[PDB]
């Protein structure tokens, strides 16, 4: 596995996940990560993206998620099913996902990560998803769709 | 006395209104629970005190 | 027609009742009754009960819901399933009622109405209802649970 | 359709009818017309007549009724049956007409209008009607029994 | 629904198309809007390209016709049959056209937006139209025929 919820009292407010070889989490997520090896690393502050990032040990090296900036028009999969993506947007039908899935991951057909979701907007029958995502040259950007609730 | 007598009556003027606003609106509160309810008891002494 | 819906923007946003001759509907509830009768009524305010009410047109007087005080205990009927009165305290199901359900009636098995919802509580597994209903004198009160929220 | 009930209060207390390009309504009606493109035209008073007439709108002047100024003895029909025209006057049986049935023209076999019925007298075996109708030489004139009453 | 009927006397005289995400009605057809959310959203003037605009309710951001800027030589469609698409000209068989189709999109294969439809010229073989549409920069671009005529 390398997705990891965050649970504060027990109950999942987000997720963390290995990609890259870095460890990320939004900044609004509250609680400990339940792998003990993640939740002891301390992550920095990117308040530029709403991302805490930090360092995985070499034992835990192996476990890392392969990323790309490589995101042509298609669909792409996640924890709950297809994800929908055109004119450099993520959408996902009405109904699938909600508060708690911020930080999962998207992932192509080949199995990288394209994008990190942080919260979506609901547009009639589709759900927009705010992501952090890599651009054409591979610097990591922040999309963010108008009036977006962090999950 | 120009001046005692005008504050003398606009004394008795927010004094009454407010006496009568309160009035009006205890019987408003006092009415009111009975008349969302026409089965309702409605003792004698509510139509004395509170109309 | 006992029960009729309260249009603002096109979208139903409560629900009017009327009973024994008068029409009751949610004081914090704006828009019109879809109603051509019941539309015209200019009604008064019951801050008390946090209702506004009024008489209906003679025509509807005839067929209007039956008044009842008499609550014992058990279950009670109203538009979303079935409702529990217990120690003097109206619950349903958890999930069932919420947003734009308020002034909805509840009646017993006999078919009189013995409360108009207004709002409720949100617990783990059930739900109070906010509702307005007579004492054992048969005189108006309102029954606001802890935690109370208008619908 | 061609007839146009009068409502008030959300209630049928008349109806308005188009004849000749003309729409005409009871004066004695008050109320708005049961339509949307007929109900923004101005009307002008016929109060000698009881009646308001206005133009119809160009899209509703071909579907419009013709009218007749010839009336032989015989049965002539309405909304509610067969009316009898005998001694120079509409007649219907007992009970038949009454109130809220003010502008529901008269037809003849034809469907054409003979006249615009406003009230009537109960006479012994059917009841008189007060009418607007068409003379011998085709000119508009109020044809009503000894004591009628508005409907 | 996603185009609707423009009316100004009860009849349809134009649409009003949601494409992209954005409400597009020609500034010549006068009237409501068949929708009521969609009426009740002010809009903006671009008298250069003969068309009123502005942004759809939340709920209808999803629900839009996407567009193209591409429109190689071929065939394309709207409601009243095929369009041909030759020499940058929109040309459609003669009497196919007329008034009241103004703010109809063209569709291409894929059942996107090529153009929006504003009037034509009947040239005796085939009808031109006057188009809004996009160049090769996918810049809005109106496109008209000398002597067109709004419909």
């Amino acid at each position: 596995d390398k997705t990891f919820p965050i649970m504060l009292n027990g109950q999942v407010n987000g997720y963390a996940c290995v990609v890259g070889g870095r460890v990320f989490k939004p900044l609004h997520v509250e609680g400990r990560i339940d792998n003990e090896q993640l939740a002891a690393i301390k992550l920095k502050k990117a308040s530029i993206y709403d991302l805490e990032y930090g360092d995985v040990p070499q034992c835990m090296k192996s476990d890392t998620l392969q990323y790309t900036s490589d995101k042509p028009p298609g669909f792409y999969n996640w924890h709950h099913g297809a994800v929908q993506y055109e004119n450099n947007r993520f959408t996902v039908p009405r109904g699938v996902g909600g508060k708690g899935d911020s930080g999962r991951p998207i992932l192509d057909n080949k199995g990288r990560v394209v994008a990190i979701v942080l919260g979506g907007v609901n547009e009639g029958s589709r759900t927009a998803l705010s992501v952090v995502t890599w651009n054409q040259k591979g610097v990591t950007v922040k999309d963010t769709p108008e009036g977006s609730e962090p999950w | 006395t120009i001046i005692g007598l005008c504050t003398c009556v606009a004394i008795i003027m927010v004094s009454c209104v407010t006496s009568v606003w309160l009035l009006c609106r205890t019987r408003n509160l006092c009415i009111t629970p009975y008349k969302l309810a026409p089965n309702a008891q409605v003792p004698i002494l509510l139509a004395l005190l509170c109309c």
